[PDB]
Formats: C-alpha cells, structure tokens, sequence
C-alpha cells in the first residue's frame, strides 16, 4: 500500500506543478478589463 | 472653552452615542433638527444661527447604523462629513479592524478629529464609545486610541466599553478581540470605564421588572451614566468633578484606570412612589453588589478609589452622613494605603427622562465609579476562556491571514497576565 | 455595498435560485416585471447588494442562471418572476451532462465554461464593492455538480480574497434519485473541500422528513423543498438587506463559524415551521423558536446532531426581539446540553438579529450549525463510492471522458481525510 | 463652414452611402424631398457641412454618387431619400468594371474620372470653405476598389492639403462573396496606404458578427449592416455637426490618431447596440457605453484588440454626460489595461463629446482605435494574394488591359511593408 500512496503523492505533485506552470503562463498578459474608479484616497496634514 | 469630543466606533459605540445625543439633546433644550427655541458649549458647537452641532464623530466599517442615522430622527444633527463609513466589515476580526479595513480610514477620521478639536478651544479630552467583541470596536479603537496618544498626547482619553459578559455573549471569537484591545488600551487610555450587558439585563429585569429589555434600554442606561458623567462639567454644583480631577482621585496607579460604574436609583415609575429616595438610601444601593452595571462581585474585591457623582437636590452633609455610614460598614473595605477613597460631586440639576424610557423621574441620583479589584475576576475568566480556545489554536488564521502574527498573541495574553499579577499585588495588606 | 453574485448551476440549482428570487423580491417588493412596487424605504435602502439599477427606475437581479440544457432556461423564464433575469445572463450549451462529473468538469463543461467567467467578470466589475459569491448547485448530476465546482475553482482563483457560498444539495442513501450520485459528490466535494468559504449540506431527506411532520403536508413537490431553501439563503443575507440590533455579514459568520478552513460544512435550518391547522395552537414567542431551532427534526441535512458534537451554531434572528431573553435562551441551550456541545470553545453559539421579518411573520429564525455530525453524511457517501470503486463500476463513463482512476482515488482519500479530521475534532 | 464632399464608388459604397444620408437626414430633420422639418434650430446652423441650399428653401447633399453600373443609381434614385440628390451628380458607364481593379483603374475606370472629377471640382469649388472628402467603398469588386483609389489618388493632386478620409469595407476569410478579393484589396491598400488620412476599415464579418450575438437579429440583410456604418459615420462627424463640450474634427481624431503617416487604419465601432428584447434590462450611463466600445465583440474589424496593442484610441462620445465619468472611465480603462497599450504613448485615449444624441437615444459613443491587431487582417489578404500569385492565378485578366506582374509585386510588398511596421510598433 505504501506504493500507492507514493504515487498518490507523485501525481499530486505533477498536477501542483502543471496547475502552476499554467498560472504563471496566464499571469504573464492579464485580461482586458473594464471597471469603475476607486478613488484614491485624499492626503492629508500629519 | 470645557469641551469635549466623543467618538463613537463600532456598531455598539454607535447606538450608544445615539442615545447619549438623544438625553443631550432633551437636556439642554435642542431640538433634533438642531435649533433651540451658554452650558452647552461642552458637547455643541453653536455654527452661524440658531444651529447647534455635536461635537461627535461616528466610525464604522459597514453601512448600516452609520446610514440608519443618516435617515432616522437625528439626521439633521450631524453634519454628513461627521459620520465616517466603510464598505466591508471588520467582519468580529480585530485584524481586519486594526490592520486590513482600518489603515484605509483612519486617516480620514483623525482629520475630523483634528477639524474639530481646533474648533474648540479648551479642549477637556475625548470620550471614545465602544466594544471589546466587535472586530471594529476592539481593532479600529485601539488604533484610533493609538493614533490620538501619539498626536494629541497630554489630553485626557475617556473611553466607555461594553466588556462580555461570563455566560452573557453573542460572538465565538470573542475572547480573542477582548484580549487584543486590552493589549493596547492598557497603555493608551487614560480611564477606561467597563459595562457587562449581562448586569444592564440582570438590573433591568429586577429594579426596572421589564421582562424583555433589548438594546434600546441598554444604551439608554449608558447614556444616563455618561450623563452623569459629564453633568459637573455641563452644569454648575456645590462640588464641581472635571475630567483631570477625576482621573487623578480615581486612578491610584498607570495602568489601574478600569472603575466599575454603578447608578442609583434606576427604577419604574409605579415603584418610584412607595420609595422616599434619600441620598443616604441611594448611597447605600450604588455599594449593593446586585446594582453594579459589571457581572462581579466586590466582596471578594477591595476598593481602592470611589467617585461619587450626585445630581439633584442634594446637600453635602447628607453625602457625608453616607458616607461615614458606608466606611462603618464591613462588608465594605478599603485598601490600607488609601486611608480616604471617596471623591464627591454634587450638582444641582436632576436627572432628565427620556420620553419613552423605562426610567422613572428622580429627585436625586447616584453614579458612582470606583477602582476596585473585583475586576480582576473578570480579567480572570476572560483569560481561561482565551488560553482554552487558544490551545487548539482555533480561529487563529482568521486573523493570522490579515497582517497579524502568533507572537503578538501571545504577547497580549502575557500582557493580560502582568495585569492581573499588578491587581494581585496592589490589592494586598502592608 | 457588500453586494453579492448569485449563480445557479444544473436543473436542481436553478430552480432552487428562481424561488429564491422569487421571494427575494417580494421580500424588497419587487413585481415580476421588474419594477418596485415597495412600501417601506428599507426595501430600497438595500437594494444593490442583489440588484442592478436598470433604466426606468426597475431592477434586475445580479445571478447569472448557467445550465447545460435549455430546456431547465426555458422553464426559469417562462415561469413567475422569470423575466425579470437579463437575458444575456442565461448561459448554456446544447449536449448536457448526462450525470457524468467528467462531461461536467473536463469536456463540455470545460468548453462552455468561458462564457459563464466573462458574465461574471463582467458582473462583479459592474458593481461597487463586491463582498463574494454564492452559488447553488446539486451533487448528484453532472452539470450541477461537476460545472459549478469548476466554476468554483475559477472564481476562487480570480477573486481569492472573496467569499464563496454552496447551498449545495448533497445525495442521500434513502432518495436517490440517479446511479452515479456518490461519484459525482466524491467529485465534488474534493474541490468543495478547499475552493469554498463555506458550505451549506442540503439534502431531500431533511426536507421531506420537514413537509412531512412538520409542516404536515400531505403531497409536497419541489416546489415547498425549494421555498424552504430560498427562506434560509435570504435570512442568511437579511442582515446584510436590513438594519438590525446586532447586524452579521456572511464574513462575521465565516470567522465565527470555521474555526479551522476545511470545516465550512453546516446543516441549515429554519423556524418557525408550523403546520396550517396547528398555527392557532402555538404561541408567538422566541423560546419556542430556539426550541424549534435546536432539536433534531429541524435540521435539513439528514445528520442528527446528538450523534455529534456542535462547534460553532449561527442563529440569524428577524423581527422586533428583545436581546436579553434571546441571550438567556441560548446561554440555557448551552447549559442543558453542555454535552452536545465542543468543549475547548466558550460560547459556542454566535446570535445576529435583525429587525425586518420576513413576510407574513413577525418573528424569524435561522439555524447554520457546524457540528461534527456531519461526519456521517460523508461516511455514507464514501462507503457507497468504495463500494462501487472496488469492482471499478461506470467509471468508463468517466475514463473515456478524459478522467483518470487516480483522481477518484485522491478524491476518496481528500474525504477520508476530512472525516478523520472531523472525527478527531469531536473527541 | 467646414463642408465635406462625399463621394460613393461601387454598389457597396453607394449602399452604405444611401443609408448614410438617411440617417444624416434624419439627425437634421430633413425630409424624403430635401426640405426641412426639424423641430430644434440647432439642426440648421451646421447644415452645410454635407447640404447644399436650393430655392425654395431646399437642401440637396453634397453626395456624388459613381459607378459604373447604371442600376445601382437607378437602384439608389428609386430608394426612400433618393431624389434628394441632385441629378447631375450622378455619374455612370455602361459597362461594369467586372470584379477587376485593372478595369476599374486604367480602361474603363479612365474615362469616367474625367466627370467625376469635373462634378467633384463643382462641389468643392461651390463650397466655402472645405475641410475634406469622405469616399464609401469596398475593396471586392473593381469599381468600388480600383476606381475609388484612382478617384483618391486624383483627389490627393488636386487637394493635397484636404483630409481624405474614406469608409472601406475589406474583405474577410469566412465572409468571401467573389474569388479575386485578394487581387483587388491588395492592389487598392497598395494606394490607400499613401493617399488617405484615415481609412475605416469596415468589414462584413464583424457586422455579421454584432447583428448576430450583440443585436440578436434573426436575418440580417444589408440594411442593417449599413445602418451600423451610417451609425459610424454620423459619429464620426457629430462634432463638425453638432456643439459640444469637446469638438473634435476630422482633423484633431486624424491628428491625435496618426503618430506615424501610414497607420491610418482604424477599427471603428458604436455604442450602446441593444437586443430589442435586452434593451430593457440595460443600464445606460457611461460606464456601459464604455465596456461595450471597448468589448472586442463590439468591434466593426475582423481583428481581435486583444492580440495586439492599441496605438491611439477614440471616444467621440454624444449626449448630456458628465466629463469626469467619462475621462475617469477612459483613465481606469488605460490603467487597467496598460498591457493592451503602447507604453511610449502616455494617454492613449483621445476623448470628444458631443450634446446632440442620436434619434431615439440619449448618449450614443463611436469607438474608433488604431490598434496592431490591423496587421493580422492585412495578413490574411497577403497570404491570400501570395497563394494566388505563385501559380499566376487570375493574373490573364488584370494583364488583359494594361497591368503588368510588376505592379502585383509592388503591392505585396508594400502591404508586407506596412505589415512589418505594424509588428514593429507593436513591440
Ligand atoms: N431540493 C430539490 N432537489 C431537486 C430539485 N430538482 C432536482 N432535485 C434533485 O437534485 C438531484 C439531481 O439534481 P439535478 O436534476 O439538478 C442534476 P444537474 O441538472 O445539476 O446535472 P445533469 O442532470 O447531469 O445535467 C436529484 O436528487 C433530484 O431529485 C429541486 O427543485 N429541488
Ligand atoms: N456591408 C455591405 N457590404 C455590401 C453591400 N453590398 C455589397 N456588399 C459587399 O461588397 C462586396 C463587394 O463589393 P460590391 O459587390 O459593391 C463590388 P463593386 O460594385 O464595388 O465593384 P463591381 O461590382 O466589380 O463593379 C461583397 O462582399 C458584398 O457582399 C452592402 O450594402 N453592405
Ligand atoms: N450594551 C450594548 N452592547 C452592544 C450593543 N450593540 C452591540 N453591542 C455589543 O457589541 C458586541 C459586538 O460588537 P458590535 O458593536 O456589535 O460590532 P462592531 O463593534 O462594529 O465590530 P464588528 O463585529 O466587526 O462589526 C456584542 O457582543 C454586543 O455585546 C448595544 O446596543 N448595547
Ligand atoms: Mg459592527
Ligand atoms: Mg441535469
Ligand atoms: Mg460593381
């Protein structure tokens, strides 16, 4: 069984990389997007 | 010139400021809309013709009682730029209200703060309202607290508490943010006064015999305390308390500034009749452990130091009778080190009813805040109730994912320790 | 404002969401062509946490209404309040699910799955402040189930600062309505274990046993299950919709209520719940409605809760309440059943009340109860997927879809995991 | 003041010409015989711009109307709004130039220009003081392709200091309506490219692609195709029309657009294009008619933004707006967005609004956006053209009358030319 759970681990880890191998690749160019404002906020005296 | 700003924060300071600026408003004759068909200096500021202001400011980190204000009764009072609001909760997370959602509002706050206190120009201190569970009135309070030692400094800084009850509590993660405020209130306040709402439902159902009291009456309790608090300042009397006074007789040491406040006679108006209410007897009642708006018991306590504070028709030899009646009485004891521990203030102005409000008209009244260390106890179950939900380290990432570390933690539990170890050992025999 | 997203997944969660809809907005009175037709300004005072102002002073509900057969869209436009949903907001394909996870969740799912990302990109750009998203959903299908938990992965993945919500139906051993309904859940509640803030067990069982001793009626269709789940998701939310005495976003029940992230499975509850002929024989009084609250039958997840351990119960209260009395009752539910209750957390009940009831009442509760009884609604699950895991049973389905058998293994491993856990939390 | 002549070669162009009147007329008022029966005076002071005065207080359109087939004149004379124009200003052959830029630009395209040019140098020379040209054409056929560039070119002689600007529709590889399409957008960029100011590239694919996903329309002929241009065209030229907050003319978007002479190309657009059925449930302030111009669905080109980077953009917004929403919406698209736009260009946006709405409408927005995603359109005809030059395809008939393989060359290499400079600037 423990061979079992060692490939439990390995394929875990085979999707964790894949998984971010594919968000660094999406992180490169971000989607157009469109939104309100949000305001900065004011500064002031301090 | 004597004034002096209150803040309210959380949604339990806001509902209570409501009820301090409603009694204000009945007492000094304003009506809601701010005009008064002098002594009002204190709380308002009085802006081109016949249009008083508060001078009050109310934070909170969701919309929902800040805009209930906004369209109640009283929206007419403040100005809009007076109550400051959020978007999201701090959510019962002192993280949230101290490091996430109040970085982005404290700003703006303090200069309100700063636009009002140059307003006036004898600024006694201020009066902070607010709660140990909320995430916003534990985290945001003990920044803005912060934040107002580290600008304004030397002024004094009042602050009113709903502190949780033993068995009486509405949130899981409670104990957590009561820790965390204390943590920082032990150093930046200068007179932190403790309310269990346990003892405002445990006096509302024996005194006042309503059998379902909600907030409303809560609030209007303090309200009346508060009231009490800041009538030798708003009025004249054969012996006047201010602020500074006040915290000199009442604090013996720096870090012992948590009175527990109690107020007399609070009953109905068909027991009022049978009662002659002297100054003696309601003298005797504010000692009466059943009477104390803080779910302890000052018979395993010590008083330390006692303010009595009496509005009405009263006279000072009464007060002393009462007094010298109270020291002969055992059950009562004092610390040897303070050989007298009562400051009395007299005024001559009774208390006002609210219309609607279960109090019944007094001739004379009674709020007295002593420093005693029955509060220790209090201080005493808080704490096991922190370490039994912090061994499991539960709910602790709620907080730790918001810019907030384990260390601290244990920071403030050791500093709660060095607390009750500082009440143990000032309220031993010599 | 704190305002929220909702999205409906597969037949099952579509209907749920109409109900919903439908008494959300006669809750803020709103007719079924859209426009307010209200009395009170509290019903408009929050009326952006659920809908968009459209021209002509009339609103329109922020849901975006997914499925993979047209057929469940056309019966959600077609039946009451249907038009008032905008129409680009309705999304679907064209092949269906067909009860596979796989169809759901790698394939077709996968494909049509941009679209309901774009709607609701666009959604939560639209409006101010988002606070998070709810989605309701079933586990036995492959639409519900299976898409919903990929869009769950999405929206967690854009927006990881947000709340998510499942009023998620689970199966149950007794009515089960399909073959492969284990399957599916296994499937899902992998994904559900760490991609949802919180989640709220709902199953058929809890509801039927409800409308039959409870309510005391006699034929009950979907429709009652489905209003009774509607009434729990808007008093979920009344706080946020209405003022009150002590208001509790879902955030403040999140933090109140998950002391450890992977425990956000809770067992909802309503009340008051009285049948027709016996209403003029009960009193109107809080006590009556936290007895009606904590006992067994109440509950609409088919676990009993004194075969476990209660570590955090949320009680939304509505209507004109007193607080003193509402804080003695539960201070005396803890005493009296000191034992049902964790040991090592004080207080473990956290109470929000708010003051507008719902309609046609003067007083309201809801029960959200995270208990270690909920163990069990995983063991039976498990135990049926094991049981056709061993002999490899419609996992072909699956495999010729692009899936693989170590997927379902890591899943059943994720659910034992999590029962373990929970089993070493109720001690 | 400010006139503008228009000039409509091919059937295409005329089409889109005759639709382009229709609304023109109806922004002003004027009726299907020329006069005027507007309600508001401020559909008078700037009727001169595309009118000319009659007696009798009678407006005729500064329009020259060419082809070489006589029918599409009959076609468009026979049409509502046709006998506003003046008679003579219809110009005509007899022959066809036949699907052939050769025979649209050297034998019987030659002898037609003589009165076109003769009828053009009436109109402008009548006029008081002109700004520029507007020429509709498409790039498929050879009258509209071979015979507007050889106008254009013999425009740019006589008023080089004029803006030119021209509404082109080019062709597309899904819609592909006559096989030497390559030949003749190729052969008509090789002259567009140098003697335009600013080239609207219009083609069918996208109108195709709006009146099926954004309007929801059921069969889209060309009517409404060409309304969509018209719709563009009025936009374009609102400003020169109508006051405003911002005025933008011809010459301030070619300006503000153009960093380099020859990219000129612009992917125009309209907001806000509604579903008959979801026009209802649409919100419309600034913010929407935002998302929308700048939705790549949105767009009039067959090139998605999204793979390129927006040079210069334009908002040529119309009705009562606040400007601060829209120069905040135009700053959190360019923030938002930063890697969609050239970073060597601060302030990508140029913004104009007009207070005169379209009909019906109460703010109406015209996307107009120099983007590198023009190079993958151009592409598509290169490949086409360079498939179809190997083998010598076609080449019998351009060679038939006067042209020669050289001229083929020059043309593919300039579009490849502008191509690679598109690429370059991209970065
Ligand atoms: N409480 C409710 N349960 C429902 C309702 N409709 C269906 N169900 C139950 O949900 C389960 C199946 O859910 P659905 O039929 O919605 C499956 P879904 O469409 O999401 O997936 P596919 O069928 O693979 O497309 C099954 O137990 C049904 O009896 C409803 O309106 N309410
Ligand atoms: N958007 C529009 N495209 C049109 C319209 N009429 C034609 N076309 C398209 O134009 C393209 C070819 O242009 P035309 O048919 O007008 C060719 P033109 O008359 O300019 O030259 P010849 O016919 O060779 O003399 C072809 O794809 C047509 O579908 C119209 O009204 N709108
Ligand atoms: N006496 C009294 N206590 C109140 C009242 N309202 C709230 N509280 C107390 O406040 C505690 C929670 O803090 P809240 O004020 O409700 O909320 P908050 O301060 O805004 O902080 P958040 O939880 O983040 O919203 C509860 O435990 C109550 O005991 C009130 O009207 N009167
Ligand atoms: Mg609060
Ligand atoms: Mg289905
Ligand atoms: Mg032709």
């Amino acid at each position: 069984g423990d061979q079992r759970k060692q490939m439990l681990q390995k394929y875990k880890e085979e999707k964790q990389l894949q998984k971010l191998k594919e968000q660094r690749e999406k992180a490169k160019r971000g989607i157009f997007k469109v939104g309100r404002y949000r305001p900065d906020m004011p500064c002031f005296l301090l | 010139m004597r004034e002096c700003i209150s803040i309210h924060v959380g949604q339990a300071g806001v509902q209570i400021g409501n009820a301090c600026w409603e009694l204000y408003c009945l007492e000094h004759g304003i009506q809601p809309d701010g005009q008064m068909p002098d002594s009002f200096n204190t709380f308002f500021s009085e802006t081109g013709a016949g249009k008083h202001v508060p001078r009050a400011v109310f934070v909170d980190l969701e919309p929902t009682v800040i805009d209930e204000v906004r369209t109640g009764t009283y929206r007419q009072l403040f100005h809009p730029e007076q109550l400051i609001t959020g978007k999201e909760d701090a959510a019962n997370n002192y993280a949230r209200g101290h490091y996430t959602i109040g970085k982005e509002i404290i700003d703006l706050v303090l200069d309100r703060i700063r636009k009002l206190a140059d307003q006036c120009t004898g600024l006694q201190g201020f009066l902070v309202f607010h709660s140990f569970g909320g995430g916003t009135g534990s985290g945001f309070t003990s920044l803005l607290m912060e934040r107002l030692s580290v600008d304004y400094g030397k002024k004094s800084k009042l602050e009113f508490s709903i502190y949780p009850a033993p068995q009486v509590s509405t949130a899981v993660v409670e104990p957590y943010n009561s820790i965390l405020t204390t943590h920082t209130t032990l150093e930046h306040s200068d007179c932190a006064f403790m309310v269990d709402n346990e003892a405002i439902y445990d006096i509302c159902r024996r005194n006042l015999d309503i059998e379902r009291p909600t907030y409303t009456n809560l609030n209007r309790l303090i309200s009346q305390i508060v009231s009490s608090i800041t009538a030798s300042l708003r009025f004249d009397g054969a012996l006047n308390v201010d602020l500074t006074e006040f915290q000199t007789n009442l604090v013996p040491y720096p870090r012992i500034h948590f009175p527990l406040a109690t107020y007399a006679p609070v009953i109905s108006a068909e027991k009022a009749y049978h009662e002659q209410l002297s100054v003696a007897e309601i003298t005797n009642a504010c000692f009466e452990p059943a009477n104390q708006m803080v779910k302890c018991d000052p018979r395993h306590g010590k008083y330390m130091a006692c303010c009595l504070l009496y509005r009405g028709d009263v006279v000072p030899k009464d007060v002393n009778a009462a007094i010298a009646t109270i020291k002969t009485k055992r059950s009562i004891q004092f610390v040897d080190w303070c050989p007298t521990g009562f400051k009395v203030g007299i005024n001559y102005q009774p208390p006002t009813v609210v219309p609607g409000g279960d109090l019944a008209k007094v001739q004379r009244a009674v709020c007295m805040l002593s420093n005693t260390t029955a509060i220790a106890e209090a201080w005493a179950r808080l704490d096991h109730k922190f370490d039994l939900m912090y061994a499991k380290r539960a709910f602790v990432h709620w907080y730790v994912g918001e810019g907030m570390e384990e260390g601290e933690f244990s920071e403030a539990r050791e500093d709660m320790a060095a607390l009750e170890k500082d009440y143990e050992e000032v309220g031993v025999d010599s | 404002m704190r305002e929220i997203v909702h999205i409906q997944a597969g037949q099952c969660g579509n209907q749920i969401g109409a109900k919903f809809w439908e008494v959300i907005s006669d809750e803020h009175g709103i007719d079924p062509t859209g426009s307010y037709h209200g009395d009170s300004d509290l019903q408009l005072e929050r009326i952006n946490v659920y809908y968009n102002e459209a021209a002509g002073n009339k609103y329109v509900p922020r849901a975006i209404l997914v499925d993979l057969e047209p057929g469940t869209m056309d019966s959600v436009r077609s039946g009451p309040f249907g038009q008032i949903f905008r129409p680009d907001n309705f999304v679907f394909g064209q092949s269906g699910a067909g009860n596979n996870w796989a169809k759901g969740h790698y394939t077709e799912g996968a494909e049509l799955v941009d679209s309901v990302l774009d709607v609701v990109r666009k959604e939560s750009e639209s409006c101010d402040c988002l606070q998070g998203f709810q989605l309701t959903h079933s586990l036995g299908g492959g639409t519900g189930s299976g898409m919903g938990t990929l869009l769950i992965s999405k929206i967690r993945e854009e927006y990881p600062d947000r709340i998510m919500n499942t009023f998620s139906v689970v199966p149950s051993p007794k009515v089960s309505d399909t073959v492969v309904e284990p399957y599916n859940a296994t499937l899902s509640v992998h994904q559900l274990v760490e991609n949802t803030d919180e989640t709220y067990c709902i199953d058929n069982e809890a509801l039927y046993d409800i409308c039959f001793r409870t309510l005391k009626l006699t034929t009950p269709t979907y429709g009652d299950l489905n209003h009774l789940v509607s009434a729990t998701m808007s008093g979920v939310t009344t706080c946020l919709r209405f003022p009150g005495q002590l208001n509790a976003d879902l955030r403040k029940l999140a933090v109140n209520m998950v002391p450890f992230p992977r425990l956000h499975f809770f067992m909802p509850g309503f009340a008051p719940l009285t049948s027709r002929g016996s209403q003029q024989y009960r009193a109107l009084t809080v006590p009556e409605l936290t007895q009606q609250m904590f006992d067994a039958k109440n509950m609409m997840a088919a676990c009993d809760p004194r075969h476990g351990r209660y570590l955090t119960v949320a009680a939304v209260f509505r209507g004109r309440m007193s607080m003193k009395e509402v804080d003695e009752q539960m201070l005396n539910v803890q005493n009296k059943n000191s034992s049902y209750f964790v040991e090592w957390i004080p207080n473990n009940v956290k109470t929000a009340v708010c003051d507008i009831p719902p309609r046609g009442l003067k007083m309201s509760a809801t029960f959200i109860g995270n208990s270690t009884a909920i163990q069990e609604l995983f063991k039976r699950i498990s135990e049926q997927f094991t049981a056709m895991f061993r002999r490899k049973a419609f996992l072909h389905w699956y495999t010729g879809e692009g899936m693989d058998e170590m997927e379902f293994t890591e899943a059943e491993s994720n659910m034992n995991d999590l029962v373990s856990e929970y089993q070493q939390y109720q001690d």
